[PDB]
């Protein structure tokens, strides 16, 4: 067709392929075309039917030591637990890529095991530093992954942002990994994003000794939505973050159960916090002295540059009423 | 960005059908196509009973299970997607 | 501290213990052991 | 030390339904009028 | 007026699905109204669990237990209804 | 030409409504059918939820979703459009 | 009195909205006033959003929420009152 | 106040096993999800393994070992734990 | 016909539960007998540990043997059986 007859040399800093419905033996011609020329930095095959063969082929023409690439995104890829497997042993060899973004792609306990093994300091990678994983179908208990995930954390020196979105996250789980994970790594986090888990409102002392950490000293994009906190964990985020996070660029808490009472103890804490830029709280709940709370502290005068997906407007009686509003 | 109008469920897995929307949009625009589609990964996901409905306007009763019923609108469709 | 019938112990006469360390006491009867039915309430 | 133990739920008192869903007030408040003398001209 | 195209049903019962709707549709107006009555007629006649979706443009994708699922064209509101 | 005298829209977003409501109020006849194109158009273009109001005497108390909304004045009429 | 010109309200809903509409009537006369005092007692009785237009001479076309839709005048200053 | 339908289980037990069900109800409603939680902590404080079982009907027949069952009303609901 | 909604077990030992829950329900009604029944001849055909609760509703969250673990429907209600 059309893709397996590309033939360039010079340049390609980037390849976007955004879906365009890739067959897999089209993925075989990208991979060859760029096995015969060394020259890129960044491929993107999201939302294709790329299967494991084409997987196998990417992964081993990237596996050797010359010819590097820097960025790998495959997003919404059936490439199942032959294809994880291939590319935990293609990384177990490469250095050069930096960005390992494998969302959507069907991987099971097995896969992510093995994933999360070829990470290990002395056998894993130096070399990458945004590992995104998502939607890892752990539907039943499967309470393994995530120990090998903790010593993925506690042994890695180089990783600075992941991602467990939509991943089965359980508050024992979670506890597993902030424990034997993050009160033993020593890197510098700058993300770690767990939009929509199965997170009880249990899980505040736990999230408030994640977020008060030395190892998670210089959080920067903490994305921790649509679980289903609750007046307890808004109030732990709200007695955590003036502290500890000092340079917390954005927060993020959509969709948790917040209610009210969590609203206003966090309406007291958010001013004494002046490195938020992005804070986006919308669809939980707003009773009127929660708006007028959050309406008197959002305008604090410290808080100049501070976007956020709230407007408050005032009607008759003064009852000042937030709405949302797009960045 | 969907809407959401009516919800017997959960917060992750509505934000599953949300984007799951979103990527069915992105990849078509042909109802039955775009139907076929959200089913099919609503029944990998999660355990294949599920099944959705994604029409510009009509009206509906069924008889979900107590905790899977999503009814949002999103992009130019209304969706009403739910387990049985 | 227990108060009611007692065989050392297991006479399914109605008692009355107390948790009284966490504020709360358990009223019914210790029948033919440590527990088979009661009330278990608030002080 | 290994004992069976079988058991069936007696009645339980009705309790009402979940209640039904209104989505968040996701809009601002305006207020519009036409006025005497606008829009207007005699000639 | 009434006209299938889709079905998976025996003749008879067919027949009935299509004189309840034909009665239905003067019995009551709006589209979940008919669906409604609908589904409650198949529902205390023959079995516990039968949902229905009414649409006047409407794309659908749904998994039935075989032998009993219809959708069909009643004039000027498309029907569509099946067992769990 | 045209008026806009209280906005609530980006200035693209105002001279593509300018441009729609004087096509609309230059080709239909009755103020109820200008309203209906203006917000078909729309519809078809951005979003669906949109509520179009061309009027010449009239005081309303309107919620709209944030970023959308328009109040202006093009010959002897007073367009009203806001999202919701 | 109260002529009911065109509506899809239900009977208790109409004698509410019309007995709401003459108490305003005859606390206030500018139109903002009428539309702000029907509207909050509107929202403050039922639900989240409501629409509502007061004029004498002005055209329309809003998506409503089915059975929450009134059109009706008073004399001869007319409201138009929907939920969406 | 709770009821202790039926039990094998000392008294201080007894107490923990009530109150962390109270835990869970003031913050739970789904069914599953308490049995989990209450496992879960069983399996963490007490010994090693256990199972839980939470409803409003079901009927049950097992083999607890001794001094660690438990079958008591709470709430809304009817709570099964016991040590295997 | 009974439906299984999960299992860890192997093709023959379902097949086998499958025809223990039928002639549980052939023989008693009440939910406890039912369980009993099957418990106890499961027990003497294959291994001394076995669990089951029938019921119409409730959660559960247990810890099993290997290879012996069925959750499975007859109609409308809903077995669990187990090996400790």
């Amino acid at each position: 067709a059309l893709c397996e007859a590309l033939y360039e040399y010079s340049g390609l800093a980037v390849l976007r392929l955004p879906y365009n419905f890739l067959n897999d033996m089209a993925a075989q011609a990208v991979a060859r075309l760029m096995q015969v020329n060394p020259g890129l930095q960044l491929l993107d095959l999201t939302g294709n039917e790329v299967t494991d063969k084409g997987a196998a082929a990417i992964t081993e023409v990237l596996a050797k030591p010359e010819a590097g690439l820097k960025a790998l995104i495959l997003r919404h890829n059936p490439i199942g637990d032959t294809g994880a497997l291939a590319v935990a042993d293609m990384l177990r060899s490469n250095r050069s890529l930096t960005l390992l973004d494998l969302a959507d792609c069907h991987v099971a306990v097995k896969g992510l095991i093995g994933l999360a093994n070829a990470l290990t300091a002395p056998e894993g990678n130096r070399s990458l530093q945004v590992l995104d994983l998502e939607d890892a179908q752990l539907a039943a208990p499967q309470d393994s992954t995530y120990q090998h995930m903790s010593r993925m954390l506690a042994t890695n020196t180089t990783l600075t942002e992941l991602s467990l979105a939509k991943c089965r996250l359980v508050d024992s789980q979670l506890e597993l990994l902030t424990t034997y994970g993050f009160a033993r790594s020593s890197a510098r986090w700058s993300s770690l994003s767990l939009r929509a888990n199965r997170l009880s409102p249990f899980s505040g002392p736990t999230l408030e000794r994640l977020l008060a950490l030395p190892a998670l000293c210089r959080l920067q994009r903490l994305t921790l939505a649509s679980n289903s906190l609750g007046n307890d964990g808004a109030s732990a985020l709200a007695r955590v973050l003036p502290t500890a996070c000092p340079d917390i660029r954005e927060l993020d808490l959509r969709s948790n159960g917040i209610g009210d009472v969590g609203l206003l103890a966090l309406a007291a804490a958010l001013p004494l916090v002046n490195s938020l830029e992005l804070l986006l709280l919308w669809g939980n709940s707003f009773s009127p002295a929660s708006s007028r709370a959050v309406a008197e502290a959002l305008a604090a005068p410290a808080l100049r540059r501070l976007r956020s997906d709230l407007r408050p407007y005032v009607v008759d009686g003064e009852v000042a009423l937030a709405l949302q509003e797009v960045e | 960005k969907a809407v959401i109008k009516n919800a017997d469920m959960s917060e992750e897995m509505q934000a599953d059908a949300v984007d799951c929307a979103t990527q069915a949009l992105e990849k078509y625009n042909i109802e039955k196509d775009i139907a076929a589609y959200i089913k099919k990964e609503f029944d990998r996901k999660h355990n294949p009973t599920w099944h959705c409905i994604v029409g510009r306007n009509f009206g509906s009763y069924v008889t979900h299970e107590t905790k899977h019923f999503i009814y949002f609108y999103l992009g130019q469709v209304a969706i009403l997607l739910f387990k049985s | 501290v227990y108060e009611g019938l007692w065989a050392a112990d297991k006479k399914n006469g109605t008692g009355t213990y107390f948790y009284m360390s966490k504020g709360k006491r358990f009223d019914g009867v210790w029948a033919d052991g440590a527990i088979k039915c009661g009330t278990y309430s608030e002080i | 030390p290994e004992a069976d133990t079988s058991t069936q739920t007696d009645a339980f008192l009705d309790r009402p339904p979940t209640p039904l869903f209104v989505p968040q007030k996701t809009g601002t408040d305006a207020i519009t009028q036409i006025e005497n003398g606008d829009l207007f001209d005699f000639d």
